[PDB]
């Protein structure tokens, strides 16, 4: 009975109703993976498709912070970006006053300390967005990290948000990872993505994948569809 | 339970925290007042003095300055605010500029304080009004008057408290336009109006009068005392 | 279910803007004409009491020497958004060595049209007409509570704004003449007031570039009267 | 209304009692037995503290919080809030001992933590403190003992009692104890109204006694406890 | 008793009593955890454990044992996000008094000051109380070790051996028998214990990989712990 | 946080103050004070309800409280909640002697303690203080002055009060006692011996449970009379022949 | 119901209705179609009117040289962002003396609006701001939502019945990339004729128009200025 | 606005009404009043008549009591509808 | 069965109930004759309820999509007349969280007003104007919002 109502308060079975209507409020988002190869940090984004919408390569939740860092985000987009300013803003206060490249562990603390934050009060809201978090590094090497919204800070070597299919997640361990060189990674994962997520909840959808490590000696970017092209080549042939 | 909202106001056409001061304001102490070519009077009772108390700090009325007089209706708590409040306004206007601007300036700086004062959030709304009484440059008498909604206006006769009060006003009208040409009859419409309003005891009526330039003194039980027989003989008169 | 006035309710907009016009219930109206040769704006002071001094309220002021301006509901809620305007034209021939006409002071109330807020205060329910003579010749603008300014030639407010327009939307065909519109408007007024017209009754606004200023002047005020 | 800052939460009833400020005296009555006697030469306190558990060990955590060498000081009912005003009382005497110069007395630590401690309780959006305070001490050579209360009214008892039954430890603090004693006969009828209340086993952890002297505060051991009680009182 | 919207926010009740602190009583249940602490004559030892309920759980970064100083370490309980930002507090007044008084810190009363920012998290208006529960060891010049647990209700609290939490109610049961009687406590003896106490609760008794024994002796006087190798070891010693 | 607002500041939908009222009904219980004219002299009486025997009494004026070493105020209400005005209005007290070198008359000093009072009633939705609280002192113009504070903040200053509850029986009797002023400092303590004999709960006229004291004017010291309750048991049993010699002629 | 007295508190869905009551804002407003071709772009909006008197109220207006853009919604927290508009645009002229491009100019805006869709007792902003600007790349159509998120895209259509328009779009707008400004403003007003009841008018000073390129700079037509782009038509069916 | 007279319609037959009055006079003055509140009007009409021994009753005759019977029923109560489901 | 019990007004069938869920559970061949149930929210369900037995199948009803809306539209109207001249393209996409059993009062108020039309033909426009209708509530405009 109103027990909801003010963030800063608990709820008579002992848990926060804030952070329980936020967790599945992500779920309700489209999908966004993301695994770590051995030299390397994989991520991916699925773009639904109902009316048209709009021109294709718009508002991707896949988004770069810094050089060997990127956002694979989820839920409102809004306020992805917003967290992606504050990253932003958090590695241009690293490379200023040090200026070298922010690990991956503490630039997730930092904004664990953040996520959490507003979740404390009920002047403020929770976070309706659950991301991935994953580096590579000459001197560090390949991590990936699960950030939730109720602000506890940890990682995988690989996690799925989003919607509930799941099943895009299943095949990886069917295929080699850690072994693989990341090149053929790409391509290896896309293969379920299309196959499930069956066509009678959304007639037409789009995939955005993106990938750091050592081939682009730690630089994050997206991977071209032209270069290497093998990414949608071999998604079409293996949905059998 | 209890549904209720503050400011502002509400769909059914009049606000909540306004026109309910006015309730605070006609409960307020009964008052009158008038103006004249020369000399202004005012009026209060109702102030239920039981004999055995102090008359000097029941006292209703203030003084700015010899030239404004203060005349106000309800709690005494809020008033010593304006005091300090006004007194210091009328002061800092004192100071710089050293002649002041002319009952444009101060009737409307307690009614846009007090407008402003409803404006910002927590101010709650003074329950009290007030009428400036006083006399213009060049000979020319001055009133106006002090609204919840912080509207200044100028009135003919002041009639607010109860419904005995607003005879007293009544009875100005009845003076049509020469009278009075003598300051005796305009002296003793109080003393008649303290009859009639309140419990007419002849003990909470005080009244002042402004003659022209002349800076007011509170009447002394002698004039008064002399005026509030002859109140009692000119209705006689009429018989 | 009263959520913070400002949280825009189920419908959903804001509550006491909402409120806030029927604020105009409470109060006078008035009636706007507009015209190539000037701009002419009457209004009803609705006397409750002959103890009411006409001088006293008056609900036309002039923010500009050439712009003037009609409030409606109550009167000290315009009175600060009226004075203030009046240092906002003053500062603007200060920077410019030029007074703003007729749209310059649309946009600095636009600006300001809502400043309110709970955090970080209550919005007025009083509606304002611009008059004035701008480049363009004589102008009359008009706008809201809720803050939305739309040009209005000839606009009524008060109680009687829907009334008092609906035939005065008719009559504001570009054929008429000034003075065909004068005669108009005191139409609607004497069967809009409940008093006989009488000279402490209503007040006229108004505005020529050759006659001027004007403002409005004294026993010319009672002419239109026992015109009626 | 304005902003949010925490207005005051404490209203005023029909009768006129504080609201949320009478519900911590029953905290205060839900709490601890302590007690406390000015008698001659100084003030003696006696307070209880029993672990819950056996594998609590009270050599670590003191009841007893001295503010100042000359001055002691023990507490009733609920710590969290109570060591913030024990530190707070820790920089507040710094004032006066270092303006005027002087080991401050125990009437002045009245007069300033309580008129602190009723500010604090009109301000809203806290809790009020629920921790009913013991000051004594020695000052101008004449010793002094004040009980405070969550609404900051001071008073001034030779033997005073806190805790639950409080009213009936204080019949026999009236009875038991009368005019003035010695600091080891102030011990003895100290224990005695601590063991009204306490378990049928008393040790040198169960019970510790504070004492004030003329030369200043002293507190003793879980030794001296155990010694002059074993055979308490 | 409850009168008006006091359910709503965090105050007292009518009783006196409270509601949203006693609602995080069960704010640890969600995480499911439990931490025991065993101090010796010149040692301390904690037992703690994980869950992993997918492979892919990284034991580093899943890792429960947080180290505060070099000297002293600690751990914690229920949800790890209320945790995490408590763990800069716990390090930052460690820095201002490394920095400041220049020893080894307040061995006793640092949970004072801990504590102390904890009950701000709970005096504030609106704020999350932070049910995350605060476990310390110490060392000190001949005091021997010391070991200290704390709750998020601002106060300071630490003895010999102490277990609170979901299940720790009846760890301590076996350890108040245990330690007296008279007894004394070497290195192993504290750490065989340690699985003895929590044998009274539940022990599944599997892989040790899964749980982690903090551990603290005074010979270096820095804390450390060792990774799987000799934990193992003291598991089947204790068992003959 | 509409909700949780109380609306303490803001009216009552009946006209009077929602805060207040439920505050003046604290001024009707607990403090008791008393005030008359006298003659080169002012007289202040309470009781206490601490009156409770097993206290100390080491505080010396304790309802009694004086601000300053020429004047005193019995105090009404909640301790330490009157503690935060004492030093304020003793400071407010001591500032204007700073800027002037001269006593605070008593007109101001009522009006400046009425404000902080009245502040919190107007604004912050602070908790407002339910202390009534008397003054007396002298000035070079007016002379002896009595004053009253009230929680609305309003000076309930007059020649004479009824505080807070009981008094009753001679509170109409003080009607017949209007008669103003006389000395002979101990037949107006006289005559408040009576009022306190009679019309207390337990009567008796219990000494250790009141305190007199008294402001005596004198150029230009103005020493103030605190009794030791030495001479008032004497000035007890002074008035008590005298009530049996008022008993005398019926 | 009372677990709905807030704004913090989540839908036992998990929405907010605060931000979907200021969406009703949006679409209470004129029906207007901003597009863009892969050459040129041209948005047309439709002007209303409280009484007849009363000149119809201006939508499109011109801020950055190469930037058209719409309004609908809120004209008070319009105005505010139009006044915080003007400032990002002479930032850049200012300091760098280059435009802003689309891109990330919006994403300011969104992130300006975000603080008061968190914050209790803040709102929201209804705005319905169609942005149409020239950076290096051409033209760019986005959207702007009380939810803050700006979609690109060739067209989009906002206000009263507006999904009518996108329904003649989808069809035609994939088609609309190749025509040349002097037939794409005349088929872009044939978008929201249907928009508007088919019984009347669709005068010639109650819609709004305009057109920007990389080369031209945008320039407000309406009035006499619509009279060249509303001639030349076939009406509607029956 | 336009609506309130045809209420006034069905009162315009009720005992003797004088041509002079006006329906749309006495309309605006009486926001939200319905049938129910204007149903009074025409009752304090021949209330007050009955009172003043006079017949029938003219527009500025009962309007006088109406202006009265909108503003004293509402210091109790304004009779607002907004406040019920809110 | 609330929290706090007893009791509802529920009674005899929250017996009732959990009996024909008894009688599924201690009584194999009650396995005869398949019972279908129906619920019009989710909120109060018994965990009693899951069982072979007893409710197995539950799929989650949301708003139909955009092509089943103006499915149903039709699929209600076979019995009935159907106007020609209608894309029903955009009758589906300006349908949302419209109930289907309004989508029949839209064929309704569109068939009333036919009565003072004097035609019984209609047009595709007609259905959205009684699609908007009904939804979002009714009668009232924007005004004042600015
Ligand atoms: N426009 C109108 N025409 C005729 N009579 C009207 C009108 N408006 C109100 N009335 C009369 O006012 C009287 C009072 O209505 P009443 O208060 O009984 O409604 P109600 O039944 O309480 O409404 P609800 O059931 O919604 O609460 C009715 O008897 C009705 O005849």
């Amino acid at each position: 009975t109103g027990y909801d109502l003010s963030a800063s308060t608990f709820s008579p079975d002992g848990r926060v109703f804030q952070v329980e209507y936020a967790m599945k409020a992500v779920e309700n988002s489209s999908t966004a993976i993301g695994i770590r190869c051995k030299d390397g940090v994989v991520f991916g984004v699925e773009k639904l498709v109902l009316s048209k919408l709009y021109e294709e390569g718009s508002n991707k939740r896949l988004f770069n912070v810094d050089r060997h860092v990127g956002m694979a985000v989820a839920g409102l987009l809004a306020d992805a970006r917003s967290l992606a300013d504050i990253a932003r803003e958090e590695a241009s206060n690293f490379r200023s006053n040090f200026g070298y490249n922010i690990p991956l562990k503490h630039l997730a603390d930092r904004v664990a300390m953040y996520v959490h934050a507003y979740t404390l009060y009920s002047a403020v809201r929770p976070f309706g967005c659950s991301f991935m978090l994953g580096s590579y590094s000459v001197n560090d090497g390949a991590q990936l990290y699960m950030i939730d919204p109720s602000g506890v800070s940890y990682g995988y070597w690989g996690c799925a948000i989003g919607k509930a299919r799941q099943a895009a997640k299943t095949e990886i361990e069917k295929l080699q990872m850690k072994e693989m060189t990341c090149r053929d990674i790409v391509k290896e994962v896309a293969k379920i993505i299309y196959i499930v997520h069956d066509e009678v909840k959304d007639k037409a959808f789009e995939l955005e994948l993106s990938w750091v490590g050592e081939l682009t000696n730690g630089r994050h970017e997206i991977v071209p569809k032209d270069i290497r092209e093998e990414a949608e080549k071999y998604a079409k042939e293996s949905l059998k | 339970s209890y549904d209720r909202a503050i400011t502002v106001f509400s769909p059914d056409g009049h606000l909540f925290q306004v026109e309910y001061a006015q309730e605070a304001v006609k409960k307020g102490s009964t008052a009158v007042g008038v103006r004249g070519r020369d000399i202004v009077v005012l009026g209060v009772e109702k102030k239920s003095v039981a004999k055995l108390q102090d008359e000097r700090t029941v006292r209703k009325i203030c003084a700015l300055d010899d030239n404004v007089c203060m005349a106000f209706a309800g709690l005494t708590a809020d008033a010593r605010i304006v005091i300090n409040r006004a007194r210091v306004e009328c002061q800092s206007h004192r100071l710089t500029v050293e002649d002041p601007v002319t009952v444009e300036y101060i009737t409307r700086y307690i009614a846009s304080l007090k407008q402003r004062y409803t404006q910002s959030n927590g101010r709650r709304p003074f329950g009290i009004s007030a009428l400036i009484v006083g006399f213009d440059f060049d000979g020319t008498p001055r009133l106006y008057q002090t609204d919840p909604s912080g509207t200044y206006h100028a009135w003919k006769a002041n009639a607010i408290g109860r419904g005995a009060k607003s005879v007293r006003e009544f009875l100005e009208k009845n003076y049509t336009d020469e009278a009075i040409e003598t300051d005796d009859l305009t002296i003793k419409l109080v003393i008649k109006a303290l009859l009639e309003v309140v419990q007419s005891g002849g003990k909470n009526i005080e009244l002042a009068v402004m003659r022209r330039d002349q800076s007011l003194k509170i009447l002394n039980p002698e004039e008064i005392e002399k005026y509030v027989a002859e109140i009692e003989k000119e209705k006689e008169e009429n018989e | 279910y009263d959520r913070g006035v400002n949280t825009f309710s189920p419908e959903g907009r804001l509550f006491q803007v909402e409120y806030a016009i029927e604020a105009i219930k409470l109060g006078s109206t008035a009636i706007g004409i507009q015209t190539s040769e000037g701009v002419c704006l009457a209004v009803e002071k609705r006397i409750t009491s002959p103890l009411m001094e006409p001088s006293s309220i008056e609900k036309i002021v002039e923010i500009d020497a050439h712009i003037g301006c009609a409030m409606s509901g109550l009167i000290a809620d315009a009175k600060t958004l009226i004075d203030k305007a009046r240092v906002e034209t003053q500062n603007h021939w200060f920077t410019y060595n030029e007074t703003m006409t007729v749209e310059s002071v649309t946009q600095a109330v636009s600006n300001l049209a809502l400043q309110f807020g709970e955090e970080d205060s209550r919005p007025f329910g009083v509606a304002l007409l611009f008059g004035g003579v701008d480049e363009k010749g004589p102008q009359l603008f008009h706008m809201d509570p809720s803050g939305t300014f739309v040009q209005c030639d000839a606009r009524a407010i008060g109680s009687a704004s829907e009334g008092a327009q609906s035939s005065l939307q008719e009559v504001y065909h570009k054929s008429m003449t000034l003075k065909e519109a004068i005669k108009s408007s005191l139409i609607i007024l004497k069967q809009v007031m409940e008093e006989k017209l009488n000279a402490t009754n209503i007040e006229l606004a108004t505005v020529q570039p050759g006659q001027n200023f004007h403002m409005f002047t004294k026993e010319e005020l009672e002419e239109v009267i026992k015109d009626i | 209304a304005e902003r949010g800052y925490s207005f005051s939460l404490t209203t005023f009833s029909p009768s006129g009692k504080l609201v949320q400020i009478e519900y911590a005296l029953a905290a205060v009555a839900g709490g601890a037995p302590s007690v406390g006697i000015k008698a001659a030469n100084g003030v003696v306190l006696a307070t209880e503290k029993k672990q819950k558990s056996i594998l609590y060990d009270e050599r670590s955590v003191h009841k007893v919080e001295p503010i100042t060498k000359h001055i002691g000081l023990v507490y009733s009912g609920m710590g969290p809030d109570y060591r913030v005003l024990v530190h707070r009382a820790r920089k507040l005497a710094q004032q006066y001992y270092l303006v005027y110069q002087e080991p401050i007395p125990t009437a002045q630590l009245v007069q300033r933590v309580a008129s602190v401690m009723q500010e604090y309780t009109q301000s809203g959006g806290v809790r009020p403190f629920g921790v009913s305070l013991l000051i004594c001490g020695w000052n101008e050579g004449r010793p002094y003992l004040f009980q405070s209360d969550p609404s900051g009214a001071y008073f001034a008892w030779k033997a005073t009692a806190m805790g639950k039954n409080y009213v009936n430890g204080k019949t026999f603090l009236e009875k038991r104890y009368n005019e003035d004693l010695e600091l080891e006969d102030a011990i003895h009828t100290a224990i005695l109204t601590l063991k009204e209340s306490f378990e049928g086993q008393m040790t040198e952890d169960n019970i510790e006694v504070g004492i004030c002297n003329e030369a200043g505060f002293r507190r003793l051991t879980p030794t001296e406890v155990k010694d002059y009680l074993a055979a308490i009182a | 008793s409850s009168a008006g919207f006091d359910r709503h926010i965090t105050i007292f009740s009518p009783e006196g009593r409270l509601y949203q602190v006693e609602y995080a009583f069960k704010a640890i249940n969600q995480g499911g955890l439990t931490s025991v602490a065993v101090r010796g004559k010149d040692c301390a030892v904690i037992v703690t454990q994980k869950k992993v309920p997918d492979k892919l759980l990284d034991s580093s970064t899943v890792t429960h044992l947080f180290k505060i100083t070099e000297n002293i370490g600690c751990v914690m309980t229920g949800m790890t996000a209320d945790s995490r930002s408590q763990v800069q507090r716990a390090r930052y007044e460690a820095a201002n008094w490394k920095y400041k008084y220049g020893y080894e810190i307040p061995v006793d009363m640092l949970c004072k000051r801990i504590a102390d920012i904890s009950q701000v998290y709970t005096q504030n208006a609106e704020m999350r109380p932070l049910g995350c529960c605060m476990i310390l060891i110490g060392i000190d010049e001949e005091q021997g070790p010391q070991v200290y647990k704390c709750d998020p209700a601002g106060y300071y609290c630490g003895f010999k051996a102490t277990a609170a939490g979901v299940k720790q109610t009846e760890s301590t049961s076996f350890l108040e028998k245990k330690v007296k009687k008279k007894f004394d406590w070497t290195f192993e003896q504290t750490v065989e214990t340690a699985i003895t106490c929590l044998s009274t609760v539940l022990s599944i008794d599997f892989k040790p990989s899964e749980i982690e024994v903090g551990v603290v002796t005074v010979e270096n006087p820095k804390f450390r712990i060792l990774t799987e190798a000799e934990i193992d070891a003291h598991l089947v010693a204790l068992a003959e | 946080s509409r909700r949780y607002d109380s609306r303490t500041t803001i009216f009552s939908p009946e006209g009077r103050l929602y805060q207040v009222e439920y505050a003046m009904e604290a001024i009707g219980h607990a403090g008791t004070c008393l005030g008359i004219l006298a003659n080169d002299g002012v007289l202040l009486a309470a009781e206490r309800r601490n009156i409770h025997k097993l206290l100390d009494e080491v505080f010396f004026s304790e309802k009694i409280y004086k601000l300053n070493e020429d004047m005193a105020c019995s105090v009404a209400g909640i301790t330490s909640d009157a503690n935060v005005l004492t030093n304020e209005l003793r400071l407010i007290a001591q500032r204007y002697l700073l800027q002037y070198q001269e006593p605070i008359p008593c007109e101001q000093l009522v009006t400046a303690l009425c404000d902080i009072k009245q502040a919190y009633t107007q604004f912050g939705g602070k908790r407002p203080f339910g202390v009534s609280l008397l003054y007396i002192g002298w000035d070079k113009h007016y002379g002896f002055q009595l004053y009253q504070s009230d929680p609305s903040g309003n000076y309930g200053g007059w020649k004479a009060t009824c505080i807070g509850n009981n008094s009753a029986a001679a509170v109409s009797m003080l009607k017949q006692d209007y008669k103003e002023g006389e000395m002979t400092l101990k037949s107006a303590l006289a005559l408040a011996i009576k009022v306190l004999n009679k019309t207390m709960d337990v009567s008796k006229l219990s000494a250790e449970k009141v305190e007199i004291a008294t402001l005596t004017r004198e150029n230009g010291k103005t020493v103030i009379r605190v009794l030791k309750q030495k001479e008032v048991e004497q000035l007890i049993k002074k008035h008590e022949e005298e009530e049996a010699k008022a008993e005398r002629e019926k | 119901n009372q677990y709905d007295n807030d704004v913090t508190v989540w839908s036992p869905q998990g929405r907010i209705h605060q931000i979907e009551y200021a969406m009703e804002a949006v679409k209470q407003g004129s029906a207007t179609v901003g597009l863009k071709s892969k050459t040129h772009a041209v948005l047309v909006a439709l002007k209303r009117a409280q009484s007849e008197l009363a000149a119809h109220q201006k939508k499109i207006l011109h801020v950055d040289n190469h930037i058209g853009i719409s309004i609908a919604g809120l004209t008070a927290d319009a105005r505010l962002l139009c006044n915080f508009m003007r400032q990002e645009c002479l930032d850049s002229r200012f300091v760098f003396d280059r435009p802003l491009p689309v891109s990330r100019l919006v994403s300011l805006i969104g992130s300006k609006t975000q603080i008061p869709t968190q914050r209790y007792g803040r709102r929201p902003y209804g705005v319905g701001l169609l942005i149409a600007g020239y950076d290096d790349m051409g033209p760019h159509i986005f959207q702007t939502c009380p939810s803050a998120n700006y979609f690109d895209c060739r067209a989009m259509s906002i206000g009263a019945r507006s999904q009518s328009a996108r329904t003649y779009l989808e069809r035609h707008m994939s088609e609309f990339m190749e025509c040349n400004l002097n037939e794409l403003v005349k088929h872009g007003l044939r978008a929201l004729r249907e928009t508007l009841p088919a019984e009347q008018d669709l005068t010639t000073k109650n819609v709004s128009i305009g057109i920007v390129g990389k080369d031209l700079e945008f320039t407000i037509y309406d009035d006499d200025d619509v009279s060249p782009f509303l001639e030349g038509l076939e009406e509607r069916p029956q | 606005l336009e609506g309130r007279t045809h209420i006034f319609k069905i009162h315009a037959r009720s005992m003797s009404v004088e041509r002079d009055i006006r329906f749309e006079l006495l309309a605006r003055l009486c926001p939200n009043s319905t049938g129910a509140e204007i149903r009074s009007v025409c009752t304090e009409a021949g209330m007050f008549a009955i009172r003043a021994r006079r017949k029938i009753a003219t527009e500025k005759d009962f309007l006088e009591a109406v202006n009265k019977v909108i503003k004293s029923y509402a210091k109790f109560s304004a009779t607002p509808r907004y406040m019920t489901y809110n | 069965k609330r929290f706090d019990s007893e009791k509802a007004g529920d009674r005899e069938v929250q017996r009732t109930m959990l009996e024909l869920l008894n009688q599924l559970d201690g009584f194999q061949p009650n396995t005869q004759v398949k019972v279908i149930a129906a619920t019009n929210r989710v909120d109060i369900l018994d965990p009693a309820l899951l069982r072979s037995g007893r409710l197995d199948r539950k799929i989650e009803f949301p708003m139909p999509n955009e092509e089943a809306r103006a499915r149903i539209m039709q699929i209600h109207s076979r019995k009935m007349n159907v106007s020609p001249d209608v894309n029903y393209e955009e009758l589906a996409r300006c349908t949302d969280d419209f109930n289907g059993a309004q989508c029949k009062a839209v064929c309704v108020e569109a068939g009333m007003i036919a009565l003072r039309r004097g035609a019984t033909e209609l047009t595709h426009e007609d259905y959205m104007e009684g699609i908007l209708e009904v939804q979002a509530k009714k009668k009232a405009n924007l005004q004042y919002y600015a």
